[PDB]
DNA sequence: ACCA
């Protein structure tokens, strides 16, 4: 069925499935459509024989240089996507709801790449984008396919962040705190302003592009402090580093961050230690530090995140494209 | 454009 | 140095 966003009871039923599913993703929450307020939401789901929701897909529709929309279910759908017969049924419902308006429906679930799964998706008619476009780098796909994920279930008795690490890394994590760095957290306008100052400073330092503050205001309006939390590191009243973490489903996700210019006393490691502590204190399975370009010491993202993730990065299946208008698809998408 | 999110 |  298609979700009527004007029906609060249907919306709450959809949200309860989303929030309680082990496959849940913050970017599949209906709150994500409020963040992406320049996109058009279309949401579908499937029910079992008892009428309970068993699978859902939150889509956002964007404009293109053509007469067709781009339909995108970020880190969706919420179900076991390796159950491809069920996936086909959910995608068919999504395709009906799109009503010919989109050239593609793309979804990029956090499921491991494998040859067998890639082959099955292609057998079912999907076009997949993963190792065949890897040469284009991290931004070959919309979300990074290679991600640095800390599996806290490997440490069932850990009480604090330090319990997860070898002694050499314990020392790296202790160092900001020994040098006076203190971290507070919250989801108020105060912490948002602190984050935004460090975020814009980081972006200008790297010469990269950055989102306006209203993007994060919409995030803060959509998600309460048990879901979205901003961690702020200071040393003696001086703002040093921040990060935004989102808790949803089986993971806490380090999503946005920044540091001031100058001496920051390893404050970013203190921010990581406290987000990891939040994951431990809430019995969350996974702590996701997010994307890297490659598993290489040449990659500054890998070097930083490897301090906290000694396991190999997770490599996901990438983008799964249900091609709807193949002429426009070939115009707008190259297969590597 | 750049980390998604 | 980057620690996004």
């Amino acid at each position: 069925p298609v979700l009527n966003l004007n029906d609060p009871q249907a919306v709450e039923r959809y949200e309860e499935f989303m929030r309680q599913s082990p496959y849940g993703q913050v970017t599949q929450d209906l709150g994500w459509a409020k963040v992406k307020n320049n996109w058009e939401p279309v949401d579908v789901y499937l029910e079992d024989d008892q009428g309970a929701i068993i699978a859902a897909m939150s889509m956002l529709l964007g404009d293109t240089p053509t007469d067709k929309k781009f339909a995108y279910a970020s880190k969706g759908p919420v179900m076991d996507v390796t159950d491809v017969d069920l996936l086909d049924r959910l995608v068919d419902e999504a395709v009906k709801a799109l009503d010919g308006r989109a050239y593609v429906l793309r979804f990029d679930p956090e499921v491991a790449y494998s040859d067998e799964f890639n082959t099955t998706l292609q057998d079912h008619g999907y076009v997949t984008r993963n190792r065949n476009v890897a040469d284009a780098g991290m931004h070959a796909t919309i979300q990074p396919r290679l991600n640095m994920v800390l599996d806290l279930t490997k440490f069932p008795d850990a009480k604090t962040t330090l319990d997860l690490y070898p002694s050499k890394t314990k020392s790296k994590i202790k160092r900001p705190f020994r040098d006076g760095v203190e971290v507070h957290s919250g989801n108020s306008a105060t912490e948002l302003d602190e984050f935004f100052k460090t975020y814009t400073t980081m972006a200008e330092r790297h010469g990269i592009t950055h989102r306006p503050i209203e993007y994060f205001q919409r995030m803060q309006a959509a998600f309460d402090a048990d879901t979205m939390r901003i961690f702020v590191a200071e040393r003696e009243g001086k703002l040093l580093s921040t990060g935004i973490a989102l808790k949803y489903g089986r993971k806490i996700w380090y999503m946005y961050a920044g540091s001031m210019d100058g001496n920051t006393y390893y404050a970013p490691y203190a921010v990581q230690s406290e987000m990891i502590q939040w994951a431990l204190d809430t019995n969350t399975d996974l702590y996701d530090l997010g994307g890297i370009e490659s598993e290489s010491t040449d990659d500054s993202l890998y070097v930083f995140k490897h301090v906290f993730v000694k396991d190999a990065p997770r490599e996901y299946i990438g983008e799964i494209d249900k091609v709807l208008d193949p002429e426009v698809y070939a115009e707008l998408v190259k297969d590597g | 454009a750049x980390c998604x999110x």
